[PDB]
């Protein structure tokens, strides 16, 4: 089962903010690169480099 | 009078018994201090002997004058003993003892100037690795050594003392780290150095804990694992992450799991052997 | 330092010291204490008296004098050691006599000082011995004189039971301490009073 590995960052956000990131992912310019996938409602596989952006954008956004 | 040797003897016995491993000696040594002491002490085991050595000079503070001179006489013996002996605990003991002899003003500046012990304090002072505890006794020794010289007219030691200058790099480090304790020790060295030789030398805050919390926000740096060949290899590789305590998440119906970066390598090794 | 201060130390010589086992150390400690006391202020003076079994005697009479004080004390005590009044041959000591001597000295020093300003004095007793009924009138006479004089009599009982001394401190408004651990003598002298 050690078939495949992928370095990624695991984000453990709340059931409120997660969809916000998704929204960040789409309807965005130079984006949609951001989320690898939604593993759980709470957790997402995302970014790497994008994490700095996702966090900052969330901050700036309401 | 006969009682005197007996009573104090019992505490000599107690210190002797739990002499080796820890730091039992300090309290008992003090009691022992009051009641050729140095010559006789020398035979006894080093640790504890040094402890007694340390506190006795401190304890001195007419007949007292006689005592100091007597101590001065065998300052060399302790000094010979100090070197040669030279853990952090031991190291603390050797400088603490040296420091104590220094305040007494019994030690000969010459002799001290050319001795390994002075090199050793700045050596530990230089190295980043030494702990805060070693640092404070090392620092104190230096301060006391300089304190001892109330002249510098005739004090070769106030040359080697200059070895403080070497410390600045160490202070730069220490500063880089948030080690306030170390820095304070440095300042004491500087201030003391200047002192000896000065003549010769020319609500509202509620938003501030919230602004601190704005600098912390979570995610983890991570490996994901997928496309696992059969369930036994998820469960082995998963249980071997869970005992390593670096599972961030798991879902057995996905055959998918997550490890933070610090145990990527123990997983990469277990994936290769079994 | 403005006020001249005389501290008289009465040392109980009794052979009870034998029980102590040691006199030599006791003297060394007392000397250290005196040196500190004299060093604290220019105006401090010290007088030392020995209350022996047979009689009271003056060991010594400023800090500059300390070297003199040390020699005078060592020599004086050695003379005292004599066999008579040996061990508990005589349980008591002549404290009344010692106190009388102390008050006389304090008075004389005071008169000279009277020419000048006021003097403050206190008496310290290092007590090894036991009190006796015969002693009551004489001791109390001296004690009461001190109280009237407003001279505190402090007492450090290394051992034995001198009730009169305990009473003496109470009347005098002085301090009385029965020392547990006699080897801690130096600490008591410095700390206690």
């Amino acid at each position: 089962m050690v078939n495949v590995l992928k370095g990624v960052l695991i984000e453990c956000d709340p059931a409120m903010k997660q969809f916000l990131l998704y929204l960040d992912e789409s309807n965005a310019l130079g984006k949609k690169f951001i989320i690898q996938d939604i593993d759980d409602t709470h957790v997402f596989v995302i970014a790497e480099l994008v994490n700095v952006l996702q966090e900052r954008v969330g901050e700036l956004m309401d | 009078p006969g009682v005197l040797d007996r009573l104090y003897g019992h505490p000599a016995t107690c210190l002797a018994v739990f002499r080796e491993l820890p730091s039992l000696a300090k309290n008992w040594v003090m009691r022992m201090l009051f009641l050729k002491k140095e010559f006789s002490k020398a035979q006894e085991e080093s640790t504890g002997l040094l402890s007694g050595l340390r506190i006795w000079h401190t304890q001195l503070l007419n007949l007292r004058i006689a005592l100091l001179g007597g101590g001065k006489a065998w300052s060399d013996d302790t000094s010979q003993l100090g070197p040669d002996k030279h853990v952090l605990h031991f190291m603390v003991g050797s400088p603490s003892a040296a420091v104590s002899q220094d305040l007494a003003q019994l030690l000969s500046q010459a002799g001290l100037m050319k001795s390994t012990e002075p090199g050793e304090p700045p050596c530990i002072t230089s190295a980043g690795f030494q702990f805060l505890l070693l640092d404070t006794p090392a620092q104190l020794w230096y301060f006391m050594l300089q304190y001892l010289q109330t002249a510098q007219s005739r004090g070769m030691d106030l040359v080697e003392i200059l070895s403080f200058l070497f410390q600045l790099s160490f202070s730069t480090l220490g500063k880089d780290y948030s080690v306030e304790g170390m820095s304070d020790s440095l300042l004491n060295f500087l201030q003391h150095l200047r002192e000896f030789g000065l003549v010769f030398q020319r609500t509202d805050q509620i938003r501030l804990w919230e602004l601190e919390r704005d600098r912390l926000r979570f995610t983890e740096g991570v490996l994901y694992n997928q496309f696992l060949s059969q369930v036994d290899f998820e469960l082995l590789l998963a249980h071997a992450r869970e005992l390593g305590v670096l599972v961030f998440e798991n879902s057995a119906k996905r055959l998918m799991v997550v490890t933070p970066a610090g145990h990527s390598d123990v997983k990469r090794f277990w994936k290769r052997q079994k | 330092e403005d006020e001249l201060n005389l501290l008289v130390i009465v040392v109980d010589a009794n052979p009870i010291w034998w029980g102590k086992q040691t006199l030599s150390k006791c003297i060394d400690a007392v000397m250290v204490l005196g040196n500190s006391h004299l060093f604290m202020n220019r105006s401090n003076k010290l007088a030392v008296i020995a209350s022996h079994i047979q009689e009271s005697r003056f060991l010594y009479p400023k800090y500059e004098l300390l070297t003199s004080a040390n020699e005078v004390i060592v020599e004086e005590i050695k003379d005292l050691m004599t066999k008579s009044d040996i061990k508990g041959q005589h349980t008591e000591t002549l404290l009344a006599g010692s106190l009388a001597k102390a008050l006389c000295y304090i008075h004389r020093m005071n008169k000279e000082v009277k020419d000048n300003q006021e003097m403050k004095s206190r008496i310290l007793v290092i007590k090894a011995a036991e009190d006796s009924a015969l002693q009551y009138m004489n001791f109390m006479n001296v004690i009461f004189a001190a109280q009237k004089q407003n001279i505190l009599i402090d007492a450090c009982v290394l051992d034995s039971d001198s009730g009169l001394l305990q009473q003496a401190c109470d009347i005098t408004g002085g301090l009385y301490l029965k020392v547990p651990q006699m080897p801690s003598l130096l600490q008591y002298l410095l700390w206690v009073f």
